[PDB]
């Protein structure tokens, strides 16, 4: 009509015709899709206890050494872009720019201990309509891998995409419909005389190749509204 | 901060003046000023250790030689063919391209 | 298998956005409120600033649209029969004559492209190409403006897009007409390089990257605490 | 060569009298990169080695009062002495950071006048 | 498997066979014809500037937070490459930063070695600006801090915001490498020349910043030497200039 | 290798320029302010005169555009319900009947092309071809108008483009409506010969080349003085 | 839209259709580009001392004869269209009509002395980020030619185009980023008995084939604003 849709692509007359643009040169690192920024790993803040968020201690998962053998290392609700654990990483900063999302999440746990240390962890994953495991025996009968840190230093754990519908709302919260990724002590942490007994795990989350988003909007993080000065 | 002790020289001959800097000789050269009691301050030259450059005022070219080594970390100035006109107090100063800052003491050259 | 066209760089950085709302009168008084002025910078609006600051180097044309709605001011000596309002919108190309005030020669300068628009029809639109000596705009500049590392830490860079100045063309004596301009800026043919992390700290001013130290993320109950475990029902037990 | 003029060459003044002294340059010691004048002010106490008064022609040093303040720009400057005391009787020399022959000024001799 | 690298008739570095990171996917190269705007020829000093400039070693202690060097100011005094920064006007160069540590098998820790293009940094005081003396030293590192810096003209050197106001775990977006002392020992990143102009003056502009941040802190028992030396070695690549003159600045 | 299309003769001499702003009322009084008049000459505006006087001989069509904004005059007996203003713009071809005042027969002459334009829509536009007995217009004429070297030194030349006269068509009795005309002249298909030097002295009148003796250029410090040598820094020393 | 862009090419209805235009004839000297006016040499006012600008003495570079052998003849900052030396010549009058410029400048120095005179001049050029030479020894180690006026009468000196970016702003001033062209005495000026000892140089500046401009605007020189009468 004779209206102005703000979401309407139209050519306009150039204000400065007869002007030659500077010839574009080859700059390395061209981006064509926002999903290429989401498919890189970013360090996941798993240890947010409110006394570590203002330090580097909210990136290090503590694995103490001694006699536990039945307790938990960590655990979180697997919902990227909504979880306090995931909403500030590169994947969950891009998901907050969109209202729908669909795809897999790839986790990677790196054991940052000494080469003389040896142990075993049970990395369990629970499905979306399922309760978090409460002990190591319940987590064993679910979906688990055994990460023997004497043999491998990283444990890549890819998480499947299970939903009734095609996409999934990012800001909408559906409790007990996302999945949980917990980790349990299996053996402990065995060190020789001279090695430090306690250690550190780091987690890295990204997207996969089947990832997609839809329905762009404004990020919840920026609250400022008035112009700067 | 330090300068040579008072010394007595003979005309038509040379004098070697020393300067001691606690600060490392980097990014900033060592100033050399000759004071005339009747008149004012006169710049002789600066040797900039950070880039290693050596320079003198036209008036002192052929008169003053500026030399700073690394391990001793002391700046030196030599004058030659001394006459009564060279009798004066000579000061060494620092310059971090930010200011001439301070000078300190200095042996009164006394050609006699 | 889904489609990824929604998150391309063109579809993410090309939406029109109201970046500047100003007002300008049509009768005398101080010689400042008789016109409007906007230096074209993508730093005053935080929402668009954060999207542009996911990239180091950008290259785009501009697509600026002006939504001008006027009104009749109250008081005595009313507008009564006002015939039609015409407005001049002038784009001062970077390094071009800039108006000190109303009725200046800068307005009649041939060099500064201008649009004469009459009220009651479709809004005024103009397109500006990539205007830079360099080969891209830079959202960040780790450096200085003078060769001696002197001046301001990245503000006199060749990232100048120009100004936009708007005034009434009419010579209206009786009555005042107050117009309000809305600028809907939009980039076209965006090409972006060197992806950067999204900002955590809030902004303080549109000339810096200055910030206050903020937490990496929000508070959580504990190192291993999932939320609201389902209370025993007839299926979950 | 850049020469530095000083006027007056010397002046005798009593206690509690605001005195100034001009130091005019033969070339504007102000460059257009940072807009910071290249001028130094110096106090050489009677029979003493000089000390710094004002650097960048605008900023004070430690252990220095507000009766020593740089003032000016371009090629003409002065050092306002607000409330003179019994420690200002000396000779003062201005200096420039700009041209490599770092010549000083003529040298104002702020003299003390007694009863 | 202990292959030696000789670059120029001065340098020898010994290194095993490990992984490299090549830039944003491009190798450094020389400028072609349809890429420049200058009115002259480059006259690249290939015969003298391509060698290894091994900087001083830093000590990774238990309580250290991180270090950064700004480039190309990090080679301001390093030999002939520092002379070319003096006696020229424009410059263009890629680099091959090689970072390696000497730890035992009884040490543990993890480093993140980032090359951040255009790492503009905010000040420790809002409504104020940084000075050039607080951005970088000429050859030594600048330390991040655990707590909040509070100076007037300094940099906000808190470690989890990386001096840029971002999340420190998201610096993995730029070319990076992880030195995990359990398995990895070294890290080598090949940075190209990234700018919006084909050649810039390498006194005012900082092309990139090399940050080395420990994510898992260093632990050791009481027998052990209580530090791990981190040795950085920078080798310039395809350096070419324009504008022969004297040393106008510094 | 760059492009030289920005400095062609078409791109240098074809920009629209406001060359004449006049006003004309719509009710009685003196029979002069009821209409507007502009003899088409490129000498009254100095900015465009200097660009045309880089050449001796020019040849172009005209593209004239009229921006007419009216207003309601104050006082008693107001316009109230004014229906719509229609304006007649008449181009008197060179040697054509010229109106002495309003309501004259010259306005109704078939020979003089006219435009009837109603307010509220796009502005009025007309195009005039190259109208001369000669084969070009001449910016300069070293000669006289009569064959006896008598008259004026280059003013009655065949460089006549005509006049433009504008009036209100309405018969408005109650209320006065004051309109303001803006003429945006633009040459099309320009062909230019014999390049001349750009003028140094300022102009005095639009019938001459008269001038006052001015300096070749601005003052400088000395025969060999470069400006502001860089003060010693840590690179320039 | 239904607007009026002043920078918009549109056909209009002819006011006088049915009129036959005078057939164009061959006039010599047709101009198609403004750059053809800039590629001609114009005499450069080098000697502007404020007492010569109102005379012809602001075109003649004085070369006195005698015993100098170490002093300077002239020198200027090489920035066409901004320098008091270049902004009024044909090249610098066209550059003031545009906001961007790019290309080389060609200088030519003509020795207007007698055929019996002999000497040598050192014509030095300094790069954009470089200081002006202070004596003849500093100028020798830079970029110089030796102009022996007994052998040649003209010394053509073309100046390269060095910049970081593609074009360059004309009105913007960047000190110590343009270049300096100075000239030094090498030998003097040797004349036989009967020849005049002092002489004259004239300078001629133009553009080259790689020259271009962009972003047309109004010239800074014309200040008059109101119409003539």
């Amino acid at each position: 009509s004779n209206q102005f849709l703000t979401s309407d692509d139209f050519q306009s007359p150039s204000a400065m015709p007869q002007f030659d643009v500077t010839p574009e040169m080859k700059i390395p690192g061209e981006v064509h899709n926002l999903m290429e920024i989401a498919e890189v790993d970013s360090v996941v803040p798993v240890n947010n206890t409110k006394e570590n968020i203002n330090s580097m201690e909210a990136y290090r998962i503590p694995v103490t050494g001694g006699d536990q053998l039945h307790t938990q290392v960590f655990g979180f609700q697997m919902q990227p872009g909504l979880n306090s654990v995931f909403k500030r990483t590169l994947l969950g900063e891009i998901l907050n720019y969109y209202a729908h999302w669909s795809g897999s999440v790839k986790l990677t746990f790196v054991f940052c201990g000494s080469a003389m240390a040896t142990g075993k962890f049970l990395l369990a994953y629970s499905p979306p309509g399922a309760s978090p495991p409460q002990n190591r025996k319940q987590a064993m009968l679910g979906t688990h891998v055994i990460w023997d840190v004497g043999l491998q230093s990283s444990c890549v754990l890819c998480i499947p995409w299970i939903s009734q519908t095609h996409y999934r709302l990012v800001q909408q919260d559906e409790y007990t419909s996302a999945g949980y990724v917990t980790c349990w002590y299996q053996t402990g942490l065995i060190v020789p005389p001279g090695a430090p007994p306690s250690c550190t795990i780091l987690c890295f989350a990204s997207a996969c190749n089947d990832f997609s988003v839809r329905n762009l909007r404004d990020t919840p993080f920026i609250e400022q509204t008035q112009l700067l000065q | 901060l330090q300068q040579s002790g008072a010394e007595l020289a003979r005309p038509w001959a040379s004098v070697k003046i020393s300067c001691q800097a606690f600060y490392t000789f980097n990014s900033y050269g060592m100033q050399w000023v000759k004071q005339r009691p009747g008149q004012g301050l006169e710049w002789i030259g600066t040797i900039y250790p950070g880039n290693g450059q050596t320079s003198y005022n036209q008036r002192f070219k052929g008169k003053a030689t500026l030399t700073a080594d690394k391990s001793p970390s002391t700046a030196y100035m030599q004058l030659i063919s001394l006459t009564s006109e060279d009798s004066a107090g000579c000061f060494c100063a620092v310059v971090p391209t930010v200011d001439f800052d301070y000078w300190g003491q200095g042996t009164l050259v006394t050609v006699s | 298998y889904h489609s990824r066209t929604e998150s391309s760089i063109e579809n993410f950085l090309c939406r029109a956005a109201c970046v500047y709302i100003a007002t300008y009168k049509s009768a005398g008084g101080t010689p400042t409120e008789r016109y409007a002025s906007w230096r074209i910078n993508t730093r005053q609006m935080v929402q668009l600033r954060r999207k542009f600051e996911l990239f180091t180097y950008l290259r785009f044309d501009m697509e600026i649209t002006f939504v001008i709605t006027s009104t009749q001011d109250p008081g005595t000596q009313l507008a009564q029969d006002m015939p039609v309002l015409t407005h001049q919108i002038m784009y001062i190309p970077p390094g071009g004559p800039v108006p000190n005030s109303a009725t200046d020669f800068a307005w009649q300068s041939s060099t500064n492209p201008s649009i004469f628009w009459t009220e009651g029809c479709a809004p005024a639109r103009m397109s500006v190409p990539f205007i830079s000596i360099g080969n891209a705009y830079s959202n960040f500049y780790d450096g200085w403006s003078h060769f001696t590392q002197e001046g301001v830490y990245g503000f006199n860079s060749l990232n100048n897009m120009g100004h936009i100045y708007v005034r009434h063309v009419n010579e209206q004596s009786l009555g005042v007409s107050t117009s309000t301009l809305r600028v809907y800026f939009k980039p076209k043919h965006v090409r972006a390089w060197v992806p950067r992390p999204p900002r955590l700290s809030p902004y303080v001013k549109s000339s810096n990257v200055n910030f206050k130290p903020t937490a990496v993320t929000t508070e959580r109950k504990d190192i291993n605490d999932v939320g609201t475990l389902r209370p025993v029902g007839y299926t979950n037990h | 060569d850049i020469v530095m003029s000083q006027s007056p060459s010397s002046l005798a003044v009593s206690v509690w009298e605001k005195v100034t002294m001009s130091c005019k340059s033969s070339q504007s010691l102000l460059y257009s990169n940072t807009q910071k004048n290249y001028l130094a002010w110096y106090q050489q106490k009677p029979g003493q080695s000089p000390k710094l008064l004002i650097y960048w022609a605008s900023t004070r040093e430690s252990g220095v009062p507000d009766r020593f303040t740089g003032s000016g720009s371009g090629t003409d400057f002065t050092l306002t002495i607000s409330s003179v005391k019994a420690e200002d009787l000396a000779v003062y020399y201005c200096q420039q950071y700009y041209s490599y022959p770092l010549t000083f000024g003529a040298g104002t001799k702020l003299e003390l006048k007694r009863a | 498997r202990v292959r030696s690298i000789t670059l120029g008739n001065s340098t020898i570095t010994t290194q095993e066979c490990a992984n490299v990171v090549v830039g944003y996917g491009v190798w450094p190269s020389y400028l072609q014809d349809n890429e420049a705007t200058a009115e002259d020829q480059p006259t690249q000093p290939d015969v003298a500037t391509c060698r290894f400039y091994t900087l001083d070693s830093i000590q990774w202690q238990k309580e250290s937070d991180g270090w950064w060097w700004k480039f190309p100011e990090a080679l301001k005094n390093m030999g002939l490459f520092g002379q070319n920064m003096e006696y020229h006007y424009l410059g263009r160069s890629g680099y091959t930063i090689h970072v390696q540590c000497n730890a035992s098998k009884f040490h543990q820790g993890c480093l993140l070695v980032v090359c951040v293009p255009e790492a503009e940094m905010g000040c420790s005081d809002v409504e104020r600006e940084v000075v050039a003396a607080s951005l970088s030293s000429e050859d030594t590192a600048k330390s991040f801090s655990r707590t909040e810096s509070n100076g007037q003209h300094t940099v906000q050197t808190v470690v989890y915001n990386a001096g840029m106001g971002v999340g420190v775990g998201n610096l993995t977006i730029f070319p990076h490498q992880w030195i995990n002392l359990r398995t990895n020992n070294s890290a080598t990143i090949v940075m190209p020349y990234i700018n919006s102009v084909p050649m810039d003056n390498m006194f005012r502009h900082y092309n990139f910043t090399l940050m080395i941040i420990p994510f898992a802190k260093l632990e050791y028992t009481e027998q052990a030497s209580n530090y791990v030396p981190i040795t950085v070695t920078v080798a310039p690549m395809c350096a070419e200039y324009n504008g022969l003159r004297l040393a106008s600045h510094q």
